[PDB]
C-alpha cells in the first residue's frame, strides 16, 4: 500500500483554522486535503515541485501565461487535482483568483534577464510585492518565497539587488513568510548550467572560470520545498539550500569533459568586450546570456552564517559528481 | 551470427501491436519470435464477473472486424448449454448477417493485405463497400462496428422495415465492385510475384499446426464447418 | 512433440494459471507484462491486479 | 543599483480577453494567423493505432469522409508528425512504448485521445493489465468519446483541435512577455 | 545584368511553383482515381495546400539524434536538393531558350544526375536508425543499377544526332519524334525513370510497409522539406529528359502557315506567340508524363529488392546491349551515319 | 517448426536436489556474468556491483526452501527471468521494478514505532 | 601474476584475515566462502583477466591453487 | 556572369536561406528521450555477396557505356571502319555479360519418407 | 440477475471469416460463467508464423502476415 510520506499525521490544522483530513493510502486517487498555488509552476523547479505535490493528491492551482507550456503538468495528478488559472502580474484580480482558496502559496517567479515588459525590479520586487499583498489580504496560512543565493540589497548585480529587495518587501508585507535561497541548481534540462556546458559551441568567461558555489540538485530543492510546505515549524525562517561540496566553474567543466569523453571549449575574454557582446545579443527575442549574468560571473557564493539548511529538514543532498553521467547522458556520442 | 530487428509495434504492416522480433542472416529470416500481449486486456478474467447478457459485448471487441460472427459463436455456446432453439426467422437473420460480416471481414483483410504489399487503391474501393454495409449494421443495431445484435436466443431486434430492399439493391452491384478489384489483382504479374510460392504450408503441417479456414483450405483439404457441422 | 500447434497454447496456459508443461522447449509468458507477478486466471487473483502504472 | 520604482498597470487584460489595438498588435495577429493557418492546414498524425478504434480511424480516410481533403496525411514516423491519436486500449505492456513515441515527436505536438478505452480505460477499466486512460502517460488535448467514435465524431474532434490551434497566441504571447 | 536576373527569377519561380503544385496534383489525381476528392479545403479548391505544408514544416523543430553526425544529416538533403535544381539549368523551352546553352548539355544532365545517389548513400550513415541503413544500402544499389539503363538510352539517342547540345537534339526531331522509331525504348525509359526516381511500384527505397517510412525516418522540418522538394523536382526533371530525348521537346506542329496568316512581319507579339506555343507543347508533354507517374503509382503493387535487381540486370540490360548492336547496324545498312 | 529462442532451456523438473543445485549455481553464474550487459542495455544510473548485490539478494531469498517441487518451480521462474533480461525483451520501466531502493527518498515520514504509525492511521 | 588473483580475492567481505590467502587456500575450508560466494569470486577472477571459463571446470575450481593452475 | 553561373550560385543560397529560416523560427528543446533513435517505439552485421557484387560490377559496366560517348560523337567521321571496331568492342563486352548471367552472379525438404520395415 | 445456465460445459466452434473460432465455456449453474476461453484462429496462425516464414525475405514476411489476416484483438484477449 502507498503512504503519505510528506504528511506527519492524518488530521491537520492550518494556521488559518481549516481542518484537513487526508483520505486514502497516499497514492494517485488519494487526497491530502491541502490546496497549493505554485507561481511559476511550468518552469525548471516548478515542474518538480508540482509533480511532488500532485503525486499525493494535494490540489495544485497553477497560474500560467502560455497555454502550451503548462500541458505536461496535467499528467502529474488525478482528475481534478491539477487546476489551471490564467494569470498576469499586471492583472491584480488574476493574482487574487489564484491565491484565494489555497492553504499554501509558493512563488518561483524569477527571471535571469530583462525583457521589454519586465525589468529586474518589475519581476522581482513589484511582482513579489503584489503576490505578498494578495497573500496578506487573503490571510494565506503558509507563504513560501524563493529567492536566489547571494541575494543582497547593495549587490553589484541587479539580479541580486532586486532579489534582496524582494526578500525585504516580502518580510515587510507577510511577517510569517518563509524565505528560501537555493544555490545554482542542476539536473535534467537545467538553465545556464550542465546542459549549456554540454552543447555549447564555446563557454566564454570573463573571470577565468574561478567562481565558487555549492551546486545543488533540483530534485533536492523541490523535496526540501515540499518539506517546508508541510511542516508549520519553518514559519518565518530563512533557508539556505546548497550542495555538499564547493566547486569551481573550471572544476565542473573539467568533470563534464571527463564524463562527456569530449573536450569542452573554453575561451577567456576581457570583461568589457563580453559585456558589449551580451548587451548586443540582448536584442534578439530568444533568451541569451545576460549582461548582469556576466556581472554575477565575479561573485562567489556567500552562505549566511545564521540560516537553516538541509540538515534542519532531515535531508542529505546528493553529489554532483555522482549524477554527472545520469544528468548529461544523451551527448556522450561514444 | 544473427542480426535482430524489432518489427513493430509502430509499423503499419504490424497493425500497431505486433512486436515481431526477427533474426536475419543478411536478407533471410532464420528465426522469428512474435511478441504479443501489447493488447492483452484480460477479457477472459473479466467475463467471469459478468452475467452472460453482460458478457456478450466482450466478443464484439475480440475480432473487431467480424463482430456478428463473434456474437454468434458465443450465442451458440450459451444456447447449447441452455437447450433452447432460435426461431426460424432469427436463424435466417443470423445467417444473412454472418455473411455480411464475412464480406466485411474479407474486404478488410484483402484490402489491408494489398496495401501491405503496396497496392493502395483496392483499400479505398473496398472501403466504400465497407461503408455501405456498415450502414446496414447501423440500421439494424444502432452501432456501426460493435452491434451487440446477436444474442443468446436470437437477435435483439427485428429488422427495420426497408432493409431487405436496400440489401438487395446493394447486392445487384457488389458483383461489379468485386470484378474491379480482381481486374487490378488477379492477373497482375507483380501481385503474383509477391504472392506465388510465398508462405507455403503443407497439408499435414496445416493440420499439425492447428491452422483453420483459408489457411487450411489453401493446402488442399476441403474442411468447412458450415458444410461439416451445419450450424 | 506430437502437435506443433500446442507450443503457444501451453505457453498461454502457463502464463494464465501457472501450470508447468514438462518438456516444453521454450516456456515463458506470452500475454502478461514483462515481469508480471501472479497468474491472473486463478480464482484467488483479484480482478484489478495488485499494481498499476503511470508516468512519473 | 538604480531602478527603484515600478509603473506596471493593474488591470492589464488577460490573453483570453485581449484585443489587438495597435499597429504592432495587428502585425503580430497577422503572423500568428499565418502560422496557425499552416498548422491547421497540414494536420499530420502518427497513426499509433491499437484496436477497434483504428478501424473508425481508417474509415475517416475512406472515400466517404476523406480526411485527406482537409490536409490530413497519416505519417508512419513520429519525427514527421504533429498529432498523436491514441486510438485503442492502452495496456501496461504498451505504456512505455507509447510514451516513447510521444517523446520522439518534435514540437509543437498535440495528442487526441480517441475512444472510451483511451479516454478512461473503457470496458476494461477494471482489468489488471490496462492503463485507466492515456492521460496517465501523455498530456492530452482533446477527448473524443465513443466506443468506437464514429468517423464523424473523430472529425469533430479534429475540428476542435484545429479550433484550439486557431486561438493559440504564438507571437502575441511573446509580445506579452 | 538586369535581364539575366529577371530571366533567372522567372525561370526559378516557375520551376519551384511547378514542383509545389505537382504535389497537390498528385494528391488530387490519386484521390479521383480512388473515388475521393483529395485536398479541396486549404485555399480555394485546395490550391494553397502545398504552401500550407511548407510553412508548417519550416516551423517544425529539428531533431538531431544522439548517435548521428548532425552536419551530415543536415547537409545531405541540402546537396541532393541543390543537384536536383541545378539539373534545370540546361532545359530549353524553345530554340536556344534556356539558362545554360551548353554544347555539352547532355553530358551535364547525366553528370548532375549521377550526383543524385549521394543523399541516399549519406542519410543512412547520418540517421543511424537501422531502418535507414537498410533502406540506404538497398536504394544506392537500385539507383545505380537503373542509372545504367538511363545512360544507355541517352547513348542510343545520341547515335541518331551526334551532338551533345540539347537544342540540336530537339531540332533534329522536327522530321519525326524519336519515340516513333524507338517506341520500345520509350517504354523502357519510363519503367527506368520510375525506378530511378524511386516511385511506386519500385518504391522499395522508402517503402512504409517493408521499412517504416524509409531513409527519411529521422528527418523532420526543413530537411524533410528538402528531400520532398528534391524528389518531386527530380520527377519533373527526368520527365524533361524523356521529353527532349524522345517526345520532341518543345515541338508540336508546323505553325508556319498560321503565323503567315496572322502576322506580316516580326514583332514582339509574334515572338511572344511563338514562345508560348513552344513552351505550351513542352509543358503539355511534361504534364502527361507527371500524370503517368501518378497513374502508375495508383495502379501497381511494389517490387521486392531481388525482383527489381533481377529486372534491371537480366531483362533490361541485355535488351539494351542488343539495341546497341542493332541501331548502328541499321545506320550502316542505309548509309545514314549522322553528321556533326 | 517453431524453434526455441536465445537462452531457452527446456522445462525439466530435477528428480534430485543435488542435480537441481548444480543448475541453480549455473544460473547464478549466468546472472553475475550478465550484470554488465544489463547495465548497458537498461541505461541504469547505478553501478554493476549494485546489480550483482541485487542478484545475490534475490538468490538469497529462497535459501531455506526445502520441498523439491517448489525449488524446481523457483528455478524455472528464475531462468525465465534471466532469459527475459538478457534478450532485451524487458524495457527499462519493468527492469527498474527490481530496484526499488536506488530511487530517492520518498518523504520525511516513514513510520517505525506505534505512535507514528498510529498518527497516520497505519498502526 | 598470482598476486593479481590475491588482490581480486582479498577485496571481498565475510573474511577478516586478508593475509590468510595462502597459494593453496580453499575457499569453503579456510575463507568460509559460501557456494554463492565461490561463484562470485570465480566470476570476479575470470572478469579481471577477461577470459571466459566453461561451466564444468569453473565448477571444479575450489581453491586458490586451482585458480592459478588454470589461470 | 551569364545566366548559367548566376543560377548555379543562386540555388545553394536558397537552400541555405530555407535552412536558416527553420533554425531561426522553430523551437529547439532537445532532451534524452526525444534524441533516441526511432525503431518502432522502443530502444534496441553480415551481408550477402550480391550486395557487394551489384555495386562492384556497376563500375565496369558504367565504363563500358561511357566508352561509347567518343564513338557516338564521331560516328560519321569514323565511317564503316569505326563501325566495325565498335561492334567488336561491344561483342567482347557482351561475352563478359554472358559470363555474369550464366554464373548467376547477382542472385540471392524434398526427401522421401522411407521406413525400415 | 440474469438467466441461470444449467451446469455443464461446451466447446462450440463456427467458421468465422478468419478460420475456426470457438469458445470453451464452463457453467456452474449460476448466472455468471465459471470460465470462458476463446479460441481465436489468429492465435494459432501467428504461432505457425515462425514455421512458415523461415527462409524467406523480409517483404515476404510482410506478405505472410497479410495472408494470415491477423487482427490482434483475437491474438490477445
Ligand atoms: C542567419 C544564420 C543562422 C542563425 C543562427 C541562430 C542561432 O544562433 O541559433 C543557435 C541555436 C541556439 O541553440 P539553443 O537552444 O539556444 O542552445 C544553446 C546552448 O544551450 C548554449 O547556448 P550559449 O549560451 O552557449 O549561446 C551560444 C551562442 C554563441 O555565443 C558565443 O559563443 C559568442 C562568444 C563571443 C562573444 C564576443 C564576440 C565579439 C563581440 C563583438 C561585439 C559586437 O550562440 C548564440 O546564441 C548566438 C546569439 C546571437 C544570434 C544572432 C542572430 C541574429 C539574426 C536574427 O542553436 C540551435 O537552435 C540548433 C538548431 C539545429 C542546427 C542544425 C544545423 C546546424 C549546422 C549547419 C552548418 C552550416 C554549414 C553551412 C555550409
Ligand atoms: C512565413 C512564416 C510566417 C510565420 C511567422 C512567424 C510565426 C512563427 C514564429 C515562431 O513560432 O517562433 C516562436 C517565437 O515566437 C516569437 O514571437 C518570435 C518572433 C517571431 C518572428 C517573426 C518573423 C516573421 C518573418 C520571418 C521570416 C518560437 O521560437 P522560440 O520562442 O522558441 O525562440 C527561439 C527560436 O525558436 C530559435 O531560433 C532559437 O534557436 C531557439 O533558441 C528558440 O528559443
Ligand atoms: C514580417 C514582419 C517581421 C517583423 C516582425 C515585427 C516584430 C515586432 C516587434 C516589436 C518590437 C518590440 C521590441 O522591443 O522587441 C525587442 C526584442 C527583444 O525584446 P525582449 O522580449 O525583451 O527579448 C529579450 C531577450 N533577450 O527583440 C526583437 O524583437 C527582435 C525582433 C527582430 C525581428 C526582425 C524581423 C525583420
Ligand atoms: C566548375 C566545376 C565544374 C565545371 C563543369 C563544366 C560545365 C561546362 O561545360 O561549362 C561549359 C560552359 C561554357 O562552355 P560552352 O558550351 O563552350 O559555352 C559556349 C556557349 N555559347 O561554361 C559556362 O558557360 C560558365 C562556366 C561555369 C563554371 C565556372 C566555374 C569557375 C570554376 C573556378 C572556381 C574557382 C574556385
Ligand atoms: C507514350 C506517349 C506516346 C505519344 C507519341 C505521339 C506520336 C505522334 C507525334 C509524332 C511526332 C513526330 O516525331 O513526327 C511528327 C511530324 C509532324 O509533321 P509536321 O508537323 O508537318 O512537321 C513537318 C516536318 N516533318 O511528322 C508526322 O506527322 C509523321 C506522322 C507522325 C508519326 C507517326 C504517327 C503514328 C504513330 C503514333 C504512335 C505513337 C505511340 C503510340
Ligand atoms: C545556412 C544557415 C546556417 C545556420 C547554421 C548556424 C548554426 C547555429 C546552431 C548552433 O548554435 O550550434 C548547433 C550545434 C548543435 O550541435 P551540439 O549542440 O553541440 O550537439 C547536439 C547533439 N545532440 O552546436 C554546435 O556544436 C556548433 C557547431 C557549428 C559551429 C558554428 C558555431 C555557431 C555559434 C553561434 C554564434
Ligand atoms: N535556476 C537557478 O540556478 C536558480 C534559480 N533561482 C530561482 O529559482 C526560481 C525558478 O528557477 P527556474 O525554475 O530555473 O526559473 P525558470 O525560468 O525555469 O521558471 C521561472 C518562472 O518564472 C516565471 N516568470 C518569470 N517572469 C515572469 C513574469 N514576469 N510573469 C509571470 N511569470 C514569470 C516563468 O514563467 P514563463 O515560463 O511564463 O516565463 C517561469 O515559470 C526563480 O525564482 C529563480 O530566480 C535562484 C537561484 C538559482
Ligand atoms: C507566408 C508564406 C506563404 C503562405 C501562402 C498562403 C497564405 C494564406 C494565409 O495566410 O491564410 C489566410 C490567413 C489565415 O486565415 P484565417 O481565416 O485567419 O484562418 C484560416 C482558418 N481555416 C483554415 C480554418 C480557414 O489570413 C489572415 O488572417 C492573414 C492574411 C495575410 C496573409 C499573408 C500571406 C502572404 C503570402
Ligand atoms: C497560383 C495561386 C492560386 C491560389 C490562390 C487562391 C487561394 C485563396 O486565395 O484562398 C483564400 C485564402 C485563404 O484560403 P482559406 O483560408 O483556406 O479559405 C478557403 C475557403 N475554404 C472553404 C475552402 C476553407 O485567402 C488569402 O488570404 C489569400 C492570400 C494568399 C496569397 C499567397 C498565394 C501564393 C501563390
Ligand atoms: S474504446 Fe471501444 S471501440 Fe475503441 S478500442 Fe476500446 S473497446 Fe474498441
Amino acid at each position: 500500500m502507498n503512504s503519505f510520506e510528506n504528511l506527519a499525521q492524518d488530521v491537520n490544522i492550518t494556521r488559518s483554522g481549516k481542518t484537513l483530513i487526508a483520505k486514502g493510502t497516499g497514492g494517485r486517487s488519494s487526497r491530502t486535503g491541502y490546496t497549493a498555488t505554485v507561481f511559476g509552476a511550468n518552469g525548471f523547479l516548478g515542474s518538480y515541485l508540482t509533480a511532488k505535490l500532485a503525486k499525493h493528491g494535494t490540489t495544485v492551482v497553477v497560474p500560467y501565461r502560455e497555454e502550451m507550456a503548462k500541458r505536461h503538468l496535467k499528467v502529474t495528478g488525478d482528475l481534478g487535482v491539477v487546476n489551471f488559472l490564467e494569470m498576469d502580474l499586471r492583472n491584480l484580480e488574476s493574482i487574487d483568483e489564484a491565491v484565494r482558496h489555497s492553504d499554501i502559496v509558493v512563488n518561483l517567479i524569477g527571471r535571469e534577464y530583462e525583457t521589454k515588459n519586465f525589468n529586474y525590479y518589475d519581476v522581482h520586487v513589484e511582482g513579489a510585492r503584489r503576490i505578498a499583498e494578495a497573500v496578506k489580504k487573503h490571510n494565506i496560512a503558509r507563504y513560501i518565497h524563493v529567492s536566489a543565493f547571494n541575494a543582497e540589497i547593495d549587490s553589484p548585480s541587479e539580479f541580486n539587488h532586486t532579489k534582496g529587495l524582494g526578500e525585504q518587501v516580502t518580510k515587510d508585507i507577510v511577517p510569517w513568510a518563509t524565505i528560501v535561497r537555493p544555490a545554482p541548481m542542476f539536473g535534467r534540462e537545467d538553465k545556464w548550467f550542465l546542459d549549456r556546458m554540454a552543447r555549447s559551441p564555446c563557454l566564454v568567461s570573463a573571470n577565468k572560470f574561478q567562481e565558487t558555489s555549492n551546486p545543488v540538485h533540483v530534485i533536492d530543492v523541490a523535496a526540501a520545498l515540499e518539506r517546508i510546505c508541510f511542516d508549520d515549524s519553518t514559519v518565518a525562517q530563512t533557508f539556505e539550500l546548497y550542495g555538499p561540496q564547493k566547486f569551481t566553474q573550471k572544476q565542473i567543466i573539467d568533470m563534464v569533459s571527463e564524463t562527456l569523453r569530449k573536450e569542452v571549449r573554453h575561451i577567456e575574454l576581457p570583461k568589457a568586450l563580453y559585456q558589449a557582446y551580451t548587451k548586443a545579443t540582448q536584442a534578439i527575442w530568444w533568451p541569451t546570456y545576460s549582461p548582469d549574468q556576466v556581472e554575477r560571473q565575479f561573485l562567489s557564493q556567500k552562505i549566511d552564517p545564521s540560516a537553516k539548511t538541509f540538515n534542519d529538514l532531515d535531508l542529505t543532498p546528493m553529489e554532483l559528481p555522482d549524477l554527472m553521467f545520469k544528468l548529461i547522458r544523451p551527448y556522450r556520442v561514444n | 551470427r544473427a542480426f535482430t530487428i524489432n518489427f513493430g509495434p509502430q509499423h503499419p504492416a504490424a497493425h500497431g501491436v505486433l512486436r515481431l522480433i526477427l533474426e536475419l542472416s543478411g536478407e533471410e529470416i532464420i528465426r522469428s519470435d512474435p511478441h504479443v500481449g501489447l493488447l492483452h486486456r484480460g477479457t477472459e478474467k473479466l467475463i467471469e464477473y459478468k452475467t452472460y447478457m453482460q458478457a456478450l459485448p466482450y466478443f464484439d471487441r475480440l475480432d473487431y472486424v467480424s463482430m456478428m460472427t463473434n456474437e454468434q459463436v458465443f450465442s451458440l455456446a450459451v444456447e447449447k448449454l441452455l437447450n433452447v432453439e432460435v426461431p426460424l426467422r432469427g436463424k435466417y437473420i443470423r445467417t444473412m448477417f454472418g455473411e455480411i460480416t464475412r464480406v466485411l471481414n474479407h474486404l478488410m483483410s484483402v484490402c489491408s493485405h494489398a496495401m501491405d504489399v503496396g497496392a493502395l487503391t483496392p483499400f479505398l474501393w473496398g472501403f466504400e463497400e465497407r461503408e455501405k454495409l456498415m450502414e446496414f449494421y447501423e440500421r439494424v443495431s444502432g452501432a456501426r462496428l460493435h452491434a451487440a445484435y446477436v444474442r443468446p436466443g436470437g437477435v435483439s431486434q427485428d429488422l427495420p422495415a426497408g432493409l431487405l430492399d436496400d440489401i438487395y439493391m446493394w447486392a445487384t452491384q457488389f458483383g461489379d465492385r468485386l470484378d474491379e478489384i480482381e481486374e487490378l489483382l488477379t492477373d497482375n504479374r507483380i501481385w503474383k510475384l509477391r504472392t506465388v510460392n510465398i508462405g507455403t504450408v503443407t497439408a499435414q503441417d496445416a493440420l499439425n499446426l492447428g491452422l483453420s479456414g483459408p489457411m487450411l483450405r489453401g493446402s488442399g483439404i476441403p474442411f468447412d464447418i458450415r458444410k461439416n457441422a451445419p450450424y | 512433440c506430437l502437435y506443433e500447434g500446442a507450443n503457444w497454447f501451453e505457453r498461454e496456459a502457463y502464463d494464465m494459471y501457472g501450470v508447468f508443461f514438462e518438456g516444453h522447449p521454450d516456456l515463458r509468458r506470452i500475454m502478461t507484462d514483462y515481469g508480471f507477478e501472479g497468474h491472473p486466471l486463478r480464482k484467488d487473483f483479484p480482478l484489478t491486479g495488485y499494481t498499476e502504472v503511470r508516468w512519473d | 543599483p538604480r531602478v527603484s520604482s515600478s509603473s506596471m498597470p493593474t488591470d492589464f487584460p488577460l490573453p483570453s480577453q485581449q484585443k489587438p489595438n495597435s499597429a504592432v498588435d495587428y502585425t503580430l495577429t497577422t503572423l500568428d494567423a499565418v502560422a496557425n493557418w499552416a498548422r491547421q492546414g497540414s494536420f499530420w498524425p502518427v497513426t499509433f493505432g491499437l484496436a477497434c478504434c483504428a478501424v473508425e480511424m481508417m474509415h475517416v480516410s475512406a472515400p466517404r469522409y476523406d480526411q485527406d481533403r482537409l490536409g490530413i496525411i497519416f505519417r508512419a514516423s513520429p519525427r514527421q508528425s504533429d498529432i498523436m491519436i491514441v486510438a485503442g486500449t492502452l495496456t501496461n505492456k504498451m505504456a512505455p512504448v507509447l510514451r516513447q513515441v510521444y517523446d520522439q515527436m518534435p514540437e509543437p505536438r498535440w495528442v487526441i485521445s480517441m475512444g472510451s478505452c483511451a479516454n478512461g480505460g473503457g470496458y476494461y477499466h477494471f482489468s489488471y493489465s490496462v492503463v485507466r486512460g492515456c492521460d496517465r502517460i501523455v498530456p492530452v488535448d482533446v477527448y473524443v468519446p465513443g466506443c468506437p467514435p464514429t468517423s464523424e465524431a473523430l472529425m469533430y474532434g479534429v475540428f476542435q483541435l484545429q479550433r484550439k490551434m486557431r486561438n493559440t497566441k504564438i507571437t502575441r504571447m511573446w509580445y506579452r512577455k | 545584368m538586369i535581364i539575366n536576373i529577371v530571366e533567372i527569377l522567372i525561370f526559378l519561380v516557375c520551376v519551384l511553383f511547378s514542383v509545389a503544385y505537382l504535389t497537390v496534383a498528385e494528391r488530387k489525381t490519386l484521390a479521383y482515381m480512388q473515388r475521393r476528392l483529395g485536398p479541396n479545403f486549404v485555399g480555394y479548391y485546395g490550391l494553397l495546400q502545398a504552401f500550407a505544408d511548407a510553412v508548417k514544416l519550416l516551423l517544425k523543430e529539428i531533431v538531431l539524434p544522439k548517435e548521428s553526425n548532425y552536419i551530415i544529416l543536415v547537409i545531405s538533403p541540402l546537396i541532393t536538393l541543390i543537384t536536383a535544381l541545378i539539373g534545370w539549368v540546361v532545359i530549353p523551352l524553345g530554340p536556344g531558350i534556356t539558362l545554360g546553352e551548353l554544347n555539352l548539355g547532355i553530358l551535364f544532365s547525366l553528370a548532375i544526375g549521377s550526383l543524385g545517389v549521394f543523399g541516399s548513400l549519406l542519410s543512412g550513415w547520418s540517421s543511424n536508425s537501422k531502418y535507414s541503413l537498410l533502406g540506404s544500402i538497398r536504394s544506392t544499389a537500385q539507383l545505380i543499377s537503373y542509372e545504367l539503363i538511363l545512360t544507355s538510352i541517352f547513348i542510343i539517342i545520341i547515335m541518331f544526332v551526334s551532338s551533345l547540345n540539347i537544342t540540336t537534339i530537339i531540332e533534329t526531331q522536327r522530321v519525326v519524334w524519336y519515340c516513333i522509331p524507338l517506341l520500345p525504348l520509350l517504354l523502357i525509359f519510363f519503367i527506368a525513370s520510375v525506378a530511378e526516381t524511386a516511385r511506386p511500384p519500385f518504391d522499395l527505397t522508402e517503402s512504409e510497409s517493408e521499412l517504416v517510412a524509409g531513409y527519411f525516418t529521422e528527418y523532420s522540418g526543413s530537411p524533410f522539406v528538402f528531400f520532398f522538394l528534391a524528389e518531386y523536382s527530380n520527377i519533373i526533371l527526368i520527365s524533361a529528359f524523356n521529353g527532349y530525348l524522345l517526345l520532341g521537346g518543345y515541338l508540336s506542329f508546323n505553325y508556319s502557315y498560321l503565323f503567315n496568316i496572322l502576322f506580316n512581319d516580326y514583332s514582339y507579339v509574334s515572338f511572344l506567340f511563338e514562345g508560348l506555343i513552344n513552351s505550351s507543347a513542352y509543358a503539355i508533354k511534361l504534364v502527361f508524363l507527371m500524370f503517368s507517374f501518378i497513374w502508375v503509382r495508383a495502379a501497381f503493387p511494389r517490387f521486392t529488392y531481388d525482383n527489381l535487381i533481377n529486372f534491371c540486370w537480366i531483362i533490361l540490360l541485355p535488351l539494351l546491349f542488343g539495341i546497341f548492336l542493332i541501331i548502328p547496324s541499321t545506320l550502316y545498312i542505309f548509309d545514314s551515319f549522322p553528321t556533326l | 517448426a517453431i524453434i526455441a529462442t536465445a537462452f531457452a532451456e527446456t522445462v525439466k523438473f530435477s528428480g534430485s536436489k543435488q542435480e537441481l543445485q548444480k543448475r541453480t549455481l549455473a544460473l547464478y553464474r549466468q546472472f553475475l556474468r550478465g550484470a554488465p550487459t544489463f547495465a548497458d542495455l537498461y541505461e541504469v544510473q547505478f553501478s554493476i556491483p549494485t546489480i550483482r548485490t541485487k542478484i545475490r539478494q534475490e538468490f538469497e531469498r529462497h535459501r531455506f526452501v526445502d520441498d523439491l517441487s517448489i525449488q524446481n518451480v523457483l528455478y524455472a521462474k528464475g531462468h525465465m527471468e534471466y532469459q527475459e533480461c538478457i534478450n532485451f525483451w524487458k524495457q527499462q520501466a519493468q527492469f527498474l521494478k527490481y530496484f526499488p531502493e536506488e530511487d530517492d527518498i520518498q518523504g520525511r515520514h516513514q513510520p517505525s514505532n506505534f505512535v507514528d504509525k498510529f498518527l497516520k492511521n497505519r498502526a | 601474476a598470482e598476486k593479481r588473483i590475491a588482490a581480486v580475492l582479498e577485496s571481498f567481505d565475510k573474511i577478516s584475515n586478508p593475509a590468510a590467502i595462502t597459494p593453496t587456500a580453499s575457499f569453503a575450508k579456510d575463507l568460509n566462502l559460501d557456494s554463492l560466494d565461490t561463484v562470485e569470486v570465480v566470476v570476479a577472477i575470470e572478469e579481471e583477466f577477461g577470459i571466459e571459463i566453461p561451466d564444468k571446470e569453473a565448477d571444479e575450481i575450489k581453491s586458490v591453487n586451482q585458480a592459478v593452475e588454470y589461470i | 556572369m551569364n545566366t548559367f553561373i548566376i543560377f548555379i550560385i543562386l540555388i545553394p543560397i536558397v537552400g541555405f536561406a530555407l535552412l536558416a529560416v527553420n533554425i531561426l523560427l522553430a523551437v529547439y528543446k532537445p532532451y534524452n528521450e526525444k534524441l533516441g533513435a526511432f525503431e518502432c517505439g522502443l530502444t534496441s552485421l553480415a551481408f550477402n555477396a550480391a550486395f557487394i557484387l551489384v555495386a562492384i560490377l556497376f563500375l565496369p559496366f558504367d565504363l563500358e557505356i561511357s566508352t561509347l560517348l567518343p564513338y557516338v560523337m564521331s560516328i560519321y567521321l569514323v565511317s564503316n571502319y569505326g563501325f566495325t571496331i565498335v561492334l567488336l568492342f561491344l561483342l567482347i563486352l557482351i561475352i563478359g555479360f554472358v559470363y555474369e548471367i550464366n554464373t548467376n552472379a547477382l542472385k540471392i525438404n524434398t526427401d522421401s519418407l522411407i521406413y525400415k520395415l | 440477475k440474469g438467466y441461470s445456465v444449467p451446469p455443464g460445459e461446451t466447446y462450440t466452434a463456427i467458421e468465422a471469416p478468419k478460420g475456426e473460432m470457438g469458445v470453451y465455456v464452463v457453467s456452474d449453474g449460476s448466472e455468471r460463467p465459471y470460465k470462458c476461453k476463446i479460441r481465436a484462429p489468429g492465435f494459432a496462425h501467428l504461432g505457425a508464423f515462425d514455421h512458415i516464414a523461415r527462409g524467406h525475405f523480409l517483404p515476404d514476411a510482410v506478405a505472410i502476415i497479410g495472408t494470415m489476416d491477423l487482427v490482434f484483438g483475437e491474438v490477445d484477449r
